[PDB]
């Protein structure tokens, strides 16, 4: 229990704020560099180092240990409102994510209104805008576990394993977010996906649809939707 | 169940099989092995084939909406609208069924008189009073295969066959007559059988 506001502010700090020697003794801000190359787009992981964290905040390393995937989506988050003040040039549109992307920002500005005050409904998901990832490198003072010593205890916990590859699937195309467009509005439904599997939306909640009272049938489209490269391996003890 | 016949198959591909359906008076006239023609109307049935991935479905035109409590979402949505799949497989309506190639132009020997014609009918006598016709049948069955005279005259009575018979007692006394070649490689055994076949 304790202010997530808070901690945001804290992780931003340390990431517009660290510093390290790693190229021939100069201070060049690691992740301030690594936030400015994904602002272009030229980047699409960071691999935030909790040894890095832990060399001024080791209880903020303890709080991430003790729960990661929500200190992940804090980073997450972090990043995502860091990077327009690291912007410094225009993308060059690397692919259609980021050409829709670009269009459903220049169209929200359109249709900005900036005082009026708009459902929670009717934003963007966050995870549909990214086109980043975020990941921990685990802290050298955490000793790796055993896969069978991992258990309940370590649920909703940052381990490290180690072990041998036995199998691993093929890249697959994993939705997170599904998109739909409505045969009356022209209003574009989203619908991220946290469970394995999901059942495709009917009908369409845009409000224009809701006011005309009309049958608003959407359907899903793989165009607009969000995918990532999914891999499932079974890595095995040693 | 008929399938593509050996003639029409294309290169490394497996005979394409389908299912026709006979109505009246064209029900017990098809018969598993036999090469027939069936003339009908190529048709579409609705099948519950198990796509994994959706594809074509029909719902209402009417633009209805669920209240709170009752969105018409998920199941219950699908079931108000009345989605439903709509996955077709091909069939064969046959309006009527025939021998590719008839024996005759027209099961005892009266009644295979009368379906023959006058011509195959006086053929037929012609050939049964040809003396040599044992000869003649023989080269006429293997006209490409030199020598073998006692091999062809075998395989010749054994397409005629005897006379089955069933004992007072029972038992089947076995008619039909089986001929088996054994020979050096090379030697027609395959020519034969397959001229039998053919
Ligand atoms: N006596 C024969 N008369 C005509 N053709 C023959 C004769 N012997 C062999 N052949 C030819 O040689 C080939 C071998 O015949 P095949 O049936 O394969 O013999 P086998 O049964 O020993 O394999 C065939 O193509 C056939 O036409
Ligand atoms: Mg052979
Ligand atoms: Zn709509």
């Amino acid at each position: 229990l304790k202010d997530y506001a808070l901690e945001k502010e804290k992780v931003k700090k340390f990431l517009q704020e660290f510093y390290q020697d790693d190229e021939l003794g100069k201070k060049q801000f690691k992740y301030g560099n690594q936030l400015v190359r994904l602002a272009h787009r030229e980047q699409v992981a960071l691999y935030v180092d909790l040894d890095d964290v832990a060399e001024d905040d080791p209880e903020l390393v303890d709080s991430i240990c003790e729960n990661a995937r929500r200190y992940a989506k804090l980073f997450a988050d972090a990043v995502q409102e860091l990077l327009p003040q690291y912007k410094e040039r225009e993308v060059v549109n690397k692919d259609v994510l980021d050409v829709y992307i670009e269009h459903r920002l220049m169209m929200e500005q359109r249709s900005r209104d900036p005082g009026m005050v708009r459902s929670p409904q009717n934003q963007y998901p966050a995870e549909l805008m990214r086109r980043f990832e975020l990941y921990f490198q685990g802290p050298s003072s955490n000793k790796p576990r055993v896969i069978r010593e991992v258990r309940a205890d370590s649920v909703g916990k940052l381990v490290t394993v180690r072990g041998i590859v036995t199998r691993v699937s093929e890249v697959k195309p994993k939705m997170v977010v599904a998109t739909y467009t409505c045969d009356q509005c022209g209003a574009e439904t989203y619908q991220p996906i946290q469970s394995p599997t999901f059942m495709p939306l009917i009908m369409c909640p845009s409000q224009e649809c809701q006011t005309n009272r009309s049958g608003g049938r959407l359907y899903l489209q793989t165009r607009g939707s969000r995918f990532i490269k999914f891999q499932e391996m079974k890595m095995q003890e040693h | 169940r008929i399938q593509e016949t050996q003639a029409e198959l294309p290169r490394g591909s497996i005979p394409r099989s389908l299912e026709v359906i006979l109505r009246a008076e064209a029900v017990e006239s098809a018969q598993a092995g036999d090469k027939c023609d069936f003339t009908g109307t190529l048709i579409v049935v609705p099948d519950v084939s198990k796509l994994s991935t959706p594809g074509a479905r029909a719902e209402t035109n009417s633009r209805v909406s669920g209240v709170d409590g009752y969105e018409t979402e998920g199941i219950r949505g699908l079931r108000a609208l009345g989605v439903r799949d709509l996955s077709y497989r091909l069939v064969f309506l046959a309006c009527c069924v025939a021998p590719t190639n008839p024996r005759f132009g027209g099961q005892t020997a009266e009644s295979i008189k009368n379906q023959m014609t006058v011509k195959e009918w006086e053929k037929v006598f012609e050939m049964s009073q040809d003396k040599n016709l044992y000869h003649n049948l023989c080269t006429s069955l293997f006209p490409t295969i030199h020598g073998n005279d006692e091999v062809k005259r075998g395989v010749l009575l054994m397409l005629f066959g005897g006379v089955p018979k069933t004992t007072g007692e029972g038992t089947s006394l076995r008619g039909d007559i089986n001929v088996c070649i054994v020979g050096d490689p090379s030697t027609a055994k395959s020519q034969f059988l397959k001229h039998v076949e053919e």
